[PDB]
């Protein structure tokens, strides 16, 4: 019933990302970068792929990998019409929090907003709002500026008093994002049928990795175990019950016996490849699974984190080469 | 074992109408009167909506 | 009825005592240091002492398995290691340990040695056949391709001679089982060699040097065949010992299993002692019957002389105010059968539904009037509770009388639907005419031998079972139950 | 929602008003002033017979041009990066198309039958002419809303074969046997719709 | 009544048995509850046509 629509909005936008989904490099693909030895034959190989022609004008490798994948989401953007329009912002708002966090610690140090073009995601940006730009009041006056901007209903739970050094930097990240995975879930609920099966296990173990990543490391920090319990997200399997015995962990193993009550997150902690490339693996074979159903939207979404991953891998295949350090070189994720 | 007590109370629910259903199909007989029909009509929805 | 009167120990009396105690299974030994660490319990080291050998025992039960030797059983309940024992264990535990691990990293050193020096062997027969440089070994399965790209990028060329291998080899993990073929790759210009060793190396061929000048090849001939059946000989060697200390351990590790799992249960109640406090004397607080204190005092009295210490150990006696832990019978045909309980057409109509009513009233009077010989046996806060415990037993019995209806009314859906059952095996399948009594009753039989059994007897059966045991908790153990239980939880054995 | 709550605020209401007409016609005595004979007889032969005409064709394309825009934004969608599905997938609009021809061969027939007449009596319009009514529209709504229904069928999987062969060459003859049962459904609503217009004779 | 009584604890039941197989002795009970609903029909169905 929700899929004889959908294409009289979406039609041409859905074949177009299933197309840019061909352009990732295969397995066959990863394997001929692996022979290079050198930065330019690197060049070579990825001019038979669909990336061709992008170096014609190490680090650089970085950036005008990543430029690729900004104007490609930006053109998506630019033709979806009020179904989505608002579910690619979504995707934006995780690159806007880490960039708002950039921004108010040079507003706290003193270093004004000329630091900003330079040194921010592209993908969350700042180019339209234009009272972001002018703001270097310290702090205070630049939260009332921040509410001119679609992060303000996830500042509920930043009292613009609390910002003023009381939080520390990485703390006041957590709380957003743990407000940003609430509401993009209650979005994704409000869409049903195809997008509410294919997305929602996707944002389930997203929110149990910043379950266990936030606990494996509060161990030596001096943050108590009610802070830890609000910068979990509550969202995926582990609410009522994983999310209260991660609070009273303190040891590796304590984090592991809570996880072997679930068969999906067991195995995944016999890393013992280590811990987040177990999760990363994990990661694209849920977002590969979403390319499964097809009348839905969290095509899009599971098109920029395995693009993500592609500008990833290319840099830890250059990584080894101009370091010449290729006996770690297979510890890429081969999502295709 | 100790939360099966909410699901078979809802089954309380089902013999609830049950018990009424066999009371108004055994005193159904041809040509009952209008008083009497609108009385099992009445216990019909008692039963049921408020079971509901 | 328990106690938690005090029993006292001495530490040369702390093992066998506790032991043979452990050997009866009436105590109820109580942890009264709680702010304390799962460390320094006063045995940490040796508690892990038996979980080295725990885990040497964990491994040596998976890989007697994996050789697929027969088990010894012999089940018995064996008598239990002492300390001085325990050390010798280590020395004959680690023994085993460290000779089986050390043979399976040998023996797959000793067989990649045995595959290879075979690889190389038939390669001088093959080609000291054809001379009457690179040699190497490929498989048949990839030798035409392989000379396919061989004339392609070398393009030259190389005379390259095909020969096949007999009967089927195996490298360890490539290739599995697989007859393989020789190569020949002189060529003579000592440039071609690296454009023909990534040839090599991106089909999987496996190349050995080889002598290349005659006489020699059969020197060398000689000299791996004598090498191959002395690497033979020691191969199987290492077998039969190898399978002759898997039946001296098959005939080891069942009772060695409850040799160290009785030696770390009660070593954990070796660590929940009383506070380890300030002499080389113990005390424990165990929860014991009244009508077992005398067999554990002659027990205790019979653990002493087994350690062969002259003093005996003492019991006192105290009152407090804990849980009283319940004990009873626990009878064979009756632990099944406690233990769910401790998890917690118009003339009939008239009839059966009054005197189903006064028989829940009749059990509601049972269970009431047992209230007032449990509470024999033992302002304005009191009128707000006594409101709760007084109405919902008002309300309250008139939904448990309502469900006591449902017995009558359950066995009219019996009634119904046997009939229907009951139709159809008189009236569709003995009624036909002519092909009834061969494939027409026997499958209607069949229906009415297992298709009745799954709709009247197994989910109509639990259902009603399932309601029982509705009508005995909340219906019947609601009246004089309190329902907060603590359990005894005995030493056991196993 | 916002509109659906128009229709599923009208839907409930026309139901209850229907219920409560229901149970105050019988309950009184007044079954008598119900009349579906005077409702089925009264009215018209034609006006079943004309509908029936109309919604042949329009009930059928109304499903061939769902058909089309479905997969046809998919061919255009997935023609971005992979230009070759232009040419192997337009058998997916023509079986999608060639479902409005099912509506317009029956059309055609449909209307070849009607006839007038000079009665307007309920007796003195026949059995045999009435039943002339009724049949067009019966078969008249057999190969629209059928036609409908298979029109968005083709439709729906012509548009995952567009995504599948944008990936995959090989793929489009494999899953072209899929949309052959979907259009199967088309010929299967004629076969109803000149067999209820076989007897069929008005005047 | 009893069919969709029976999708939403099947479905739930089937979700927790691939990560704990005590559930699958406690999910055939509640679905014996999904299922006695639909024999309730039938009894009455049958002392209903009867007459
Ligand atoms: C008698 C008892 C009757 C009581 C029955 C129901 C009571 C409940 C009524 C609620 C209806 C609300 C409809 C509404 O929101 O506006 C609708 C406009 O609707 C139109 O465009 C006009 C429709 C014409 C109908 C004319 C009826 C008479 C015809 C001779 C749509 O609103 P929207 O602007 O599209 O915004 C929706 C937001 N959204 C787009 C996110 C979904
Ligand atoms: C919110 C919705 C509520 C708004 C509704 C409004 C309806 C009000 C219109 C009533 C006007 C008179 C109708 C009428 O016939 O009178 C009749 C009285 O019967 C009633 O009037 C009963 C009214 C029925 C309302 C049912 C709602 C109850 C919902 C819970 C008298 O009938 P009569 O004249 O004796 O003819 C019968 C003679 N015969 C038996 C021989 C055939």
């Amino acid at each position: 019933f929700p899929e004889l629509y959908f294409n009289v909005d979406n039609g041409y936008l859905e074949g177009l990302v299933r197309g840019l989904k061909a352009g990732v490099l295969s397995q066959a693909d990863y394997l001929n970068l692996v022979q290079c030895e050198t930065l330019e034959d690197l060049k070579l190989h990825l001019q038979s792929t669909d990336y061709g022609n992008f170096l014609a004008n190490v680090s650089v490798i970085d950036d005008r990998l990543k430029e690729k994948m900004v104007v490609e989401f930006r053109h998506m953007r630019n033709h979806a019409y009020e179904p989505l329009a608002s579910f690619l912002d979504f995707i934006t708002y995780s690159y806007m929090i880490d960039n708002v966090i950039l921004l108010i610690t040079g507003t706290l140090h003193q270093r004004s907003i000329a630091e900003l073009v330079p040194k921010c995601h592209p993908l969350g940006s700042f180019e339209q709002m234009e009272a972001v730009n002018i703001a270097q009041t310290p702090a205070e006056l630049y939260n009332a500026i921040l509410v001119d901007t679609p992060l303000a209903a996830f500042f509920q739970d930043c009292i613009s008093e609390q910002d003023l050094d009381e939080m520390n930097i990485e703390i006041i990240r957590n709380t957003l994002y743990k407000a940003y995975l609430e509401s993009f879930y209650k979005f994704c609920t409000l869409l049903g049928g195809t997008t509410a099966d294919a997305m929602c296990p996707i944002l389930e173990f997203e929110a149990d990795r910043r379950a266990f990543i936030i606990t494996i490391n509060s161990f030596g920090t001096e943050l108590s175990k009610e802070d830890r319990a609000k910068l979990f997200p509550h969202c995926g399997r582990l609410y009522p019950e994983g999310l209260a015995q991660l609070a009273r962990a303190d040891d590796y193993e304590q984090v592991k016996n809570v996880a072997d009550y679930y068969p999906e997150y067991k195995l995944l902690f016999e890393g013992a490849k280590t811990l987040e490339d177990r999760f990363f693996e994990h990661e694209v074979k849920l977002n590969k699974l979403a390319f499964l159903n097809q009348f839905h939207f969290g095509v899009f979404y599971a098109f920029v984190k395995l693009k993500e991953q592609e500008c990833r891998n290319i840099v830890w295949i250059a990584e080894c080469i101009a370091q010449r350090h290729r006996a770690k070189i297979d510890n890429y994720i081969p999502i295709f | 074992m100790k939360s099966i007590i909410p699901v078979v109370m809802a089954g309380i629910i089902a013999i609830y109408g049950l018990v009424v259903a066999v009371l108004i199909a055994n005193s159904l007989n041809d040509g009952i009167s209008l008083y009497r029909s609108f009385l099992q009509l009445g216990a019909g929805l008692s039963v049921g909506l408020s079971g509901l | 009825e328990m106690t938690l009167a005090q029993l006292f120990l001495q530490s040369e009396a702390a093992y066998c005592c506790v032991s043979e105690l452990g050997e009866l299974g009436k105590v109820q030994f109580r942890d009264l240091n709680p702010d304390v660490n799962v460390f320094q319990r006063k045995f940490v080291n040796e508690v892990r002492r038996c979980e080295e050998m725990d885990r040497k025992l964990r491994f040596v039960e998976k890989e007697i398995r994996k050789a697929n030797i027969p088990i010894m059983d012999t089940g018995e309940n064996p008598e239990v290691p002492f300390p001085r024992d325990m050390i010798d264990l280590e020395a004959n535990f680690e023994k085993i340990e460290n000779e089986l691990k050390e043979i399976n990293t040998n023996q797959e050193a000793l067989k990649r040695n045995f595959l290879e020096l075979t690889e190389l062997k038939f390669i001088l027969r093959k080609t000291q056949q054809f001379f009457d440089f690179v040699a190497g070994v490929i498989n048949r399965e990839r030798i035409p391709t392989f000379e396919r790209m061989l004339w392609r990028v070398c393009r030259g060329n190389v005379f390259l001679r095909q020969a096949e291998i007999e009967n089927p080899l195996e490298d360890p993990v490539t290739g599995d089982y697989v007859h393989k073929s020789v190569f020949i790759i002189f060529f003579q210009g000592d440039q071609l060699k690296n454009r023909v060793k990534k040839i090599c190396e991106g089909f999987r061929a496996s190349l050995y040097p080889c002598p290349e000048t005659p006489q020699e090849r059969k020197e060398m001939a000689s000299g791996v065949n004598t090498r191959i059946d002395d690497l033979q000989m020691v191969l199987n060697q290492t077998e039969d010992h190898r399978q002759r200390v898997l039946q001296a351990a098959a005939k080891n590790i069942r009772v060695w299993f409850i040799k160290v799992r009785k030696m770390k249960a009660i070593y954990h109640t070796l660590n929940l002692c009383n506070i380890d406090v300030t002499q080389k004397c113990l005390i424990a607080e165990v929860w014991c019957p009244v009508t077992d204190l005398d067999s554990i005092q002659f027990a205790l009295r019979r653990g002493t002389e087994h350690s062969g210490s002259t003093v005996p150990s003492i019991l006192n006696r105290m009152q407090t105010n804990q849980t009283p832990p319940t004990y009873n019978k626990t009878n064979k045909f009756t632990y099944g059968f406690q233990n769910i309980v401790d998890a917690y057409l118009t003339f009939l109509n008239s009839f059966k539904m009054k005197m189903s009513v006064i028989l829940g009233i009749i059990h509601m009077l049972f269970g009431v009037s047992l209230s007032l010989f449990n509470h024999t046996y033992f302002f304005g806060d009191t009128m707000v509770h006594q409101a709760i415990h007084t109405i919902e037993y008002c309300l309250g019995c008139i939904s448990n009388t309502a469900s006591y209806l449902r017995l009558w009314a359950l066995s009219l859906a019996h009634a119904q639907l046997s009939e229907v059952l009951w139709t159809m095996v008189i009236h569709i399948g003995l009624k036909v005419k002519s092909l009834a009594g061969g494939l027409a009753l026997f499958f209607i039989f069949a229906a009415f031998a297992t298709l009745t059994v799954a709709i009247l007897l197994i989910m109509e059966g639990l259902s009603a079972f399932l309601h029982a045991l509705r009508l005995h908790w909340v219906e019947f153990q609601n009246k004089f139950y309190s329902g907060t239980g603590f359990k005894f939880l005995p030493f056991s054995f196993e | 929602t916002g509109l659906v709550l128009l229709y599923s605020g009208v839907f409930v209401a026309f139901w209850a008003c229907l219920l409560v007409v229901g149970i105050c016609y019988t309950i009184f005595d007044l079954g008598f002033r119900f009349d579906v004979a005077w409702f089925l007889t009264e009215t018209s032969p034609f006006m079943w017979s004309n509908l029936g005409i109309g919604l042949a064709i329009s009930l059928s394309v109304v499903g061939a041009a769902w058909g089309i825009y479905i997969t046809g934004s998919s061919i255009i969608g997935g023609g971005v990066k992979a230009p070759r599905i232009k040419t192997k997938n337009l058998v997916s609009i023509i079986f999608c198309e060639a479902v409005a021809i099912y509506g317009i061969i029956m059309a055609i027939v449909i209307s070849n039958m009607a006839e007038p007449f000079s009665a307007t009596d309920p007796k003195a319009i026949g059995h045999r002419n009435y039943h002339a009514g009724y049949s067009m529209f019966g078969a008249g709504l057999t190969v629209g809303l059928s036609n409908l229904f298979c029109g968005v069928c083709v439709g729906i999987v012509g548009s995952g074969a567009a995504l599948a062969d944008a990936q995959n060459p090989s793929l489009f003859v494999k899953i072209l046997i899929v949309e052959i049962f979907g259009s199967a459904i088309g010929l299967f609503g004629v076969i109803v719709a000149i067999l209820q217009t076989s007897r069929v004779k008005m005047g | 009544a009893a069919g969709f009584a029976i999708g939403i604890v099947g479905d739930a039941g089937v979700r927790g048995t691939a990560q704990q197989p005590r559930l699958f002795v406690g999910m055939i009970l509640i679905l014996i509850f999904a299922e006695v609903l639909g024999l309730y029909g039938l009894i009455v169905a049958l002392i209903l046509s009867t007459k």
